[PDB]
């Protein structure tokens, strides 16, 4: 048990890294991406109508 | 502040720890595995040795 919770410490810290990254890009996407569609909705309500 | 005691050979000292197995670890006296105590150890053969 002790050397198992080490170790499944280490790989919760790792998993839980990758984790926090995806989230950190995928709110960097999502920002460029609300920009692009600001940038649409501007350009239909200001051009279509 | 418990003040368990016992009688215990010198080879099983070790097995009177947090993590580690053995006979007597698992069959008379299991610690927690997270212990916030102190093990005390001390020859005394002559009180009980007839």
């Amino acid at each position: 048990p002790p050397e198992a919770e080490v170790q499944i410490d280490r790989l919760i810290t790792g998993r839980l890294q990758s984790l926090q990254t995806y989230v950190t890009q995928q709110l960097i996407r999502a920002a460029e991406i609300r920009a692009s569609a600001n940038l649409a909705a501007t350009k239909m309500s200001e051009c279509v109508l | 502040v418990y003040a368990d005691s016992f009688v215990i050979r010198g080879d099983e000292v070790r097995q009177i720890a947090p993590g580690q197995t053995g006979k007597i670890a698992d069959y008379n006296y299991k610690l927690p595995d997270d212990f916030t105590g102190c093990v005390i150890a001390w020859n005394s053969n002559n009180l009980d040795s007839k």
